[PDB]
Parts: C-alpha cells; structure tokens; sequence
C-alpha cells in the first residue's frame, strides 16, 4: 500500500536496519515486492526507497536488503535533483551521482546494471563520470560495461568529463584506448568541451593522446573555443599542436583578445590592446607574404570604425577605453562570422555597461544590432526584448526622449518573435510545451510594456503609423495567453505582471493610452477569455477606482466606443455590472449604457431559459449566448 | 410626423416620426422609395411579424426615447416569457 | 517674478 | 411627462402629456391625427365614460400607472357611440 | 504615534500598533492620528491604523479623516477612506467633491481634468438613483469667484 511504501521510505532514509525489517515482514509475498519495487513521491519528485539509502551513503540497510530479499536496481527513476530531474534512470545510476562507492559495488554484485539504457541511454558509469569518483569509475568497467554509449545528441563521458572540473576520470578514460574524434550533434568533438572551462590539465591530456583539431557545425576549432572563452592558458597550449599555420594563429591572439574585451568574469582593458598589438606585429613582421586583415565594411551598430588594418592606428586607441571595446566587437563578428551562439553576448554585455554609465543611444544601437543577429538565427529573444523594455523604462523615468524608429525596430522585432513563438508553442507538444508558453507569455507582456513607452513618448506621423502597422500586425493574429487573455485583457487587467527592473515606474497596468492605442488599431473589444470575461469584465473589476480615476474613466469610454456591449455575460453568466465589485465603476459603466431591445429581449431569453435552439437565426444564436 | 405601424394581423400602431426612427429598417423603410411627402401615413408592412411583438417594439420605442438620459437608474422594461424569443428575433430585423 | 512660485501647527509638529 | 395609449378596435396611438395639462392637450392631438371632432371621440377608458377638459388625473390615469414600460389602454368611441370592441393582439405561442 | 504617522516611517508606527497602543489618540486641534496620517498621503501608515480600528471622529476644525485627505489631494487615502464599511452617501459624495475641489487650486497637485472627473463622479453618485435623491445645497453667489453659483446639474458641470 500507498501508506506502508511511505513508511519503509522513512526507515530507510536513516540508514535503519532494526526499523526496515520490521516494516518490511509479517504480509504476503505479493505487497512485499511491491513495497521494495516501488518509488515513493516525495517533494514532487518520485523516488525509489533504495535510492535514498544510497543518496545519504547508507549502505547497510541495502546491504541487508539484497541478502533478506532478491530486491533489484531495475527500477526507474529520476537521475539527480541538480536542474535535471528527468525520470528514466535507473536505480543503479544515483548510486554512483550520489558519490558513495560502498553502495555500487554491492548492487553490482547481486542484479548488475551496467549497461542501462534510459531515455538518454545514459548508463551509471555517466553519472560515475559527473561525480568525478576514480573508484567508482574503475570498477564499474571492470563489471564488462561498454565506453562507447553515444546518445541521441552523443553525449560521450569523456565530453562531460573534459567539460568537468575532474582531471582523474578523463585521464583514465583515456587510458582505456577510448576514441579521441567522437562527433557530437554540434560538432564539439572533446576538445570543444575541454578548452571551454578553462582545464589547463585536461586538455594536455587529449593532446598526449592526439585527438586531433576538427571544425564543428559553428566555424569554431577548439583554439578558436578557448579563445572565446578567455582562457588564455589554454590558448598558447592550443598553438603547439605542430599543424597551426600562420592563418588561424594571429586570428587565435585576435579572437583571444576580443574576447578579454568585453566579458564578465574576465574584463582586462590592458590585456585587450596586448594581444591585438602581438597579433597584429605577428601579421607584419616579415614584410613578404604579408598577411593582410580582410576588412568586413563598416556597421553602424559599432560606431564608425573600420577594424584596423594597421599598428599604428591600433596605437593611437590604447588610452581611449570606449574605442577598444567597439575595435574588439568588430573583429569579433569578423572572426565568428554572424550566426556564432555567443557572437552577441559581449555585445549585450557592453550594452550593459553602457546603459549602467548611462550611454543610452549607443546602448540601444547595440542592442538592436544583437537582436537581429539573434533572429537571424532563429532563437528565443524574450530576454532580449525584456531588456529593452527595461532600458526604455529608464530613459523615460530618467527624462530621456526615445528614438522612435528604434521603437518601431524593437516592435518589429517583438512581433516577429512572437510570430516564432506562437509556431514554437504550436509545433512543441509535451517536450517543453511549458517553457514555451511562459516565454509566449513573457513575450505578450514586453510587447505591452514596449506599446506603454511608444504611448509615452512623442513621435512623428509616419513613425506612428509604422507603430500602429506593427500593433494591427501583432492583433491580427489573436494571441492569447494561458488563461484566453488577449493583447487587450492584459493592457485592460491590474494583475498583468510588471517586470520589477525600471519598468515598474513607467508600465503601469491599466493604462487608457495602451487601450486607446489597441482599440484604435482594431483589437478585438468584444474577444472574450477562457473565463468569458471580456475586456469590460475585468475594467470594472479594478480595485483603484479613485486613486487613478483618470485610467478607468478613460478606459470605459473607450472600450464602450470601441463597441464591447456593456451587457454581455461571461461563463458564470455574469453581467459586468454584477462583476462590477465596485460603486465607482458600476456609476461609470451605467452612464456609458446604450440600451437595445435585443439585449433586453435576449437577457429575457437567457433568463427565462427558453430553448432557443433552431429558433432564431445563426447570427443571433452567438447573440444569446452572452446576453 | 406620425408613422403608420401595419402588423400582419392588420393592427395599426401609429408611433411618431421620432420615436420610430430609433429602429434602424424603419429608418430604411421610410427611406428609398417610400417618402410619400404628404406626412399623413408614412406606412410600413409587416407582412412577417405579429401584432404583439409590434406593440412591446413600440412600448420599447415609447421606453428608449423617454429613458435616454434620465439619470442613471433606467427602469425595467417588462418581458413577458411567452412573447420573447419573438420579440427578439422581431428587434434584430428592426435593428432596434 | 512669478506670484505663483513666491507662495508658501509649527509647534505642535515639534517631537 | 406621462405616456399615454389610445386604442381603437384596429389602430393605436402613443403619445405624451404633460402633469401640469388638462384632458383638453391630448384630445386636440388625437384630432389633428384622427381629423375626428371632439365631439364626436370619447374616450372610453376602462368600460367608463369620461369629460372633456377637466383633470387628467380623474379620468384613471396618473404618472405611476401609464408608463411608458406599460401604458394604459384608453380606449377611443365614435358617433354613429360605439361599443368597447378592441380587437386584443394575437396570442404569443406557448413556450415548452 | 501621531508624529510617526505624520512622517513617512511606517515601520515606527506598524511596531507602535503592534504594541496595543491607543488608536483614538486626542490632542489639542482634535486630530486623532488619522488626521496626520492622511495629511502627507501615506497610504500604507492609514491602511495600518484602519486594521486597527483607528476609527473616524471630527476634529476640532470640522474635518474628518477622510475630509482631511480630500482637502490635500491626496487621492490614495481617500480611496481607503471611503471603504471604512460605515461612509454614507453623504459623507462620501462631499469627500469627492472636496477632492475634485482641492485638484483645481494647488501647487503640487494641479489637474483640472481630475477636478473635472470628480466633481462629474460626484454628481453623477449624486443623481444616481432619483430617489432620495441628494440635490446640493448651494451657498450664495459670492463676488469674489465671478458670480457663479455652484454646478446643481450634471448639465451645466
């Protein structure tokens, strides 16, 4: 049973021989294998009572186990509580995460699963891997268990081993002639993993082993990966492997030296000039064969320099700070091309600093330039728009004017990306369906808060026009939330969610110039959500009748003009003027009432419940359905 | 200045010019070729609907003309159970 | 010089 | 601002009085339309006959009662008077 | 508790509460705690003493809580104010009025158009429902402001 499973967990959970055997005894056969072949729900995440033990290093009460019973570590379950919690795995795979070797040896020995394959195939020697146990890794190969389990995105343990921190698992990995050139989905064949944490050890030791320079998927050799990474001393490792060339040398020291441009943990200024000086007297130091720089043409984004094609012009920029992170950005793109996952973060990143010492236009030049490089390659940007909302937010609580054709750009942005995610939403359907949907709904609320600084701002004819194309864009395609909140439930609610950066003091929900706006587009002001409510249902609902008088009164006035009927019911069939909770907004919504004898007719109908199926036209059957 | 309201049953319901012209096909009616600019019938057919739905859409008529802006509280108009779903359906064909 | 900005209990706002 | 219902056996009339008036208003309004005498129009209210230019409110009617939600049937009479035979309207169908 | 009320410290006066300290605290003028409290418009410090029960009495100036709020432009307050669950038409139609009054001449909060809304919210909750109807009782034209006589209709307002 559900409440004795619950108790030889307990017993259990304390390493308790005594207390399990006496829980555990005294029944049938058939609930007895129940009780030790079952998982136990606990904290919402479902677990095995064995894998407890073997989580607090309590190997006598299993120990006992496997002698009284024929107990096995078959059973599924999750794989570790750190970010992952993926059901599938095996007993037996949490014994070696757990970092306990007593208590692997002893399952192996009675039922070994050495080579269980779950939903990612990933066997326990993974798990031995990740926990960075020599011991536990030793003898489970010892146990006649395969090296060479790929899974779907071919995931090696020798790639998570060099990714890790654990010198000792790799190194004896590769002591077992494992193969050194395993491609990955990405490409990242080992080194790629390896020279991205910054292991001066680990790396040496693939080299030992000669596990060769590949180009995976992204351009990027593991030279040029460590150099974007700023690890320095992984880099000069990199270039001794005796088949460099001239060519992808000089352009490892300039990638290393944009890359200490302009990053968080590792911000040198003084190691930014260095390495692109030696780069660039390494490119001019023979005078034949010369080595030109091949300049891409100028971007508008970072300022107006063309890279430098010379030593003294890259002189001329040591003592000037804000030249040497845009001249390290270019170079950047140049060597990484623009479809790089992270050719825009140091963009962000400068962005950022920028916007911290109040250099706004820049700033948002940058930004732009990385969302559309982001688009380009067709990921999620919600962050991205985030942020902008945020640094827009700032400059109007600061008293900064905003560039409208910036706005219009975000907008296009942000209605193009929801596009993107609502076929991301419609494609996915269980696999991170809800992911999807907090970023559709994080997307929908950046795009109001971007509507609210458009609104609080002024702007020029057309470019109000081309902010009112792209809002009759976005509602066009009726998006809508989890709970059927359209673009206008949500700019009309009090409860929509505000970011709690600077977006607090300027995106304030309701706000009647969001819903004049929409209106005046063409939302749909009689759209109704999953509840029924429409936009005039939560309006009256407002809890701040007086203190911002202004936004009610200005809302019903343009919901009621925009043509919502002031009479329709909601799927608990209530009236606005029911769901009023409120003496201000039930005055407010009675003034604005234009009266029809067909609702007065249809409310009769409705509440007299009179069968008005094929009785009244098609056209008028929707019209019943909410009076 | 007085509208000659015809039923199918033959009942007259002469309303005024104004509180007709709140319906929206009475406004049609009156209009195109049908003016007959002597001011004395102004008739309209109602060759479809009954007599009784015509009273409660000229009582209503009565009703929205009065009560269009007399404070807030509007009184309540009254509706009987057996004559809706045809009154209803009689003030979407008058867009009343 | 601006009326208006020229405008403009004491001891019982004492602590 | 009382709203009133006159109704002969076949036609119907909607009109307004004011509190502060005599019967005398209302039956110069219901001659220009009908072009019938005074004389000749009685208004033949509740099975009850009534005076010519007294009170409104002694002829049955008051400000409560004729609203214009519902407004009493006053019924009209010609010389040859003739009998109360109003034609009632057609009965409404029964709702299941 | 009546100075923590009249600054901006709510920590002060929620701890001073917290103490069963005494709410209907009168002094020389009249004004009970809430007369300070909704004087600078602060919001939290008035909902504070309302979960207390500070309770709403006239100070010696002739000035509710809530007329001391609307006197001020304080609009938040008011808002809490007129949710006391014992309010009145009366009282709370003059609270409007006095709002929309005090958003027509002050230095700080000067918005002709919120003087407009509510002096509208109030004559609109005035003639609301026709019966006991709440007509205003106009004072005589004085010079001093023209020769203008009060708005007793929503028409002519």
């Amino acid at each position: 049973m559900e409440g004795l499973a619950g108790y030889v967990y307990k017993a259990a959970s304390e390493g308790k021989v005594l207390t399990l055997a006496a829980l555990l005894l005294n029944r049938s056969e058939s609930d007895i294998r129940y009780l030790l072949g079952y998982v136990s729900q606990q904290g919402g995440q479902r677990s095995t009572p064995l894998i407890i033990a073997a989580r607090n290093g309590h190997a006598k009460v299993v120990r006992l186990l496997l002698e009284h019973y024929r107990v096995q570590t078959q059973q599924t379950g999750t794989v570790r509580f750190d970010g992952y919690v993926i059901d599938g795995a095996t007993a037996l795979w949490c014994a070696a995460g757990a970092g306990h070797f007593e208590v692997v040896k002893l399952l192996v020995s009675h039922g070994a699963n050495v080579n269980h394959t779950t939903v990612t195939n990933s066997t326990p020697l993974r798990a031995a891997c990740f926990d960075g146990r020599l011991d536990i890794v030793k003898y489970l190969v010892e146990n006649n268990a395969n090296i060479s389990i790929a899974n779907k995105y071919d995931n090696t343990c020798l790639m998570i081993a060099a990714y890790k921190g654990h010198t000792d698992v790799v190194r004896y990995l590769l002591e077992q002639r494992a193969d050194p050139n395993a491609k990955a989905h990405c490409g990242a064949t080992a080194l790629h993993f390896a020279a991205e944490a910054g292991h001066i050890d680990i790396v040496k030791e693939l080299i030992k082993w000669r596990a060769a320079i590949v180009v995976n998927g992204h351009g990027m050799t593991p030279l040029k990966v460590a150099a974007e990474s700023c690890k320095a001393d992984v880099v000069e490792l990199l270039l001794s492997h005796a088949d460099c060339d001239r060519r992808s040398r000089i352009e490892a020291l300039e990638l290393l030296g944009a890359s200490f441009a302009n990053d968080r943990e590792n911000y040198d200024i003084i190691k930014t000039y260095h390495y692109l000086y030696l780069a660039m007297l390494e490119r001019f130091q023979d005078g034949d064969n010369i080595l030109e720089k091949e300049v891409l043409p100028p971007i508008h984004a970072y300022g107006n320099r063309t890279e430098c094609r010379n030593p003294q012009e890259l002189e001329s920029i040591r003592q000037d700070r804000d030249a040497l992170h845009m001249e390290g950005l270019i170079v950047r793109e140049r060597i990484l091309g623009a479809d790089n996952i992270d050719v825009s973060h140091p963009i962000i990143y400068r962005g950022a600093v920028y916007a911290d010492n109040m250099e706004f236009e820049q700033c948002i030049k940058l930004w732009l330039h990385a969302l559309h490089l982001r688009q380009k390659g067709n990921r999620n940007t919600h962050k991205d728009l985030l942020r902008f909302a945020q640094v827009f937010s700032q400059m109007i609580h600061l008293n900064e004017t905003v560039k409208a054709p910036d706005i219009e750009c975000v907008l296009r942005c942000s209605v193009l990306e929801i596009e993107q995610s609502m076929n991301r939403v419609k494609n996915i359907s269980d696999a991170d369906v809800h992911n999807a949907m907090d970023n559709y709904e994080c997307n929908l609320y950046t795009f109001l808060y971007l509507v609210c600084i458009s609104t609080k701002t002024q702007c020029s004819e057309e470019d109000q026009c081309k902010i009112n194309k792209q809002i009759y864009n976005l509602i066009h395609l009726d998006p809508r939330t989890r709970e059927g909140f359209t673009l206008l439930h949500l700019a009309v609610n009090s409860n929509t969610p505000v970011d709690d950066f600077h977006t607090n003091d300027v995106c304030s929900f309701p706000n009647a110039l969001v819903t004049k706006l929409l209106l005046d587009c063409g939302a749909e002001v009689n759209a109704v959500d999953n509840e029924g409510n429409s936009a005039l249902h939560i309006i009256v609902q407002y809890n701040r009748p007086i203190s911002d008088f202004l936004t009610l009164h200005s809302i019903i006035i343009s919901l009621v003009e925009a043509g919502a009927h002031t009479d329709m019911t909601n799927k608990q069939n209530k009236t606005p003027l029911d769901k009023s909770t409120t003496g201000v907004s039930e005055i407010l919504l009675k003034t604005q009432m234009k009266m029809s004898l067909k609702c007065l007719a249809a409310r009769a109908v409705r509440a007299n419940d009179i069968n008005y199926q094929d009785q009244i036209p098609r056209t008028l059957e929707e019209f019943v359905g909410f009076h | 200045m007085y509208v000659k309201l015809i039923s199918s049953d033959g009942h007259e319901f002469i309303v005024k010019r104004e509180h007709a012209l709140t319906s929206g096909t009475i406004k049609a009616m009156l209009s195109g070729p049908g003016q007959f600019a002597e001011n004395e019938t102004n008739e309209v057919n109602f060759r479809e609907i009954p007599s009784h739905v015509l009273s409660k859409v000229c009582m209503y008529f009565t009703y929205k003309v009065r009560y269009t802006n007399s404070s807030t509280e509007i009184p309540e108009f009254p509706i009987a159970p057996e004559i809706a779903l045809e009154l209803l359906m009689a003030a979407n064909f008058l867009d009343c | 010089k601006k009326h208006s900005l020229d405008l403009l209990k004491l001891r019982h706002l004492s602590p | 601002d009382v709203f009133l219902m006159i109704r002969r056996h076949k036609t119907t009339i909607f009109t307004d009085a004011k509190e502060s008036s005599t019967v005398f208003e209302l039956k110069r309004i219901v001659e220009g339309i009908l072009k019938r005498p005074p004389d000749e129009q009685r208004l033949y209210k509740d099975d009850q006959l009534l005076d010519d230019g007294k009170t409104l409110g002694e002829c049955g009617f008051t400000s409560q009662t004729a609203r214009p939600q519902a407004p009493a049937t006053v019924g009209l009479a010609f010389r040859a008077f003739e009998a109360l035979c109003i034609e009632p309207f057609s009965s409404p169908p029964e709702l299941p």
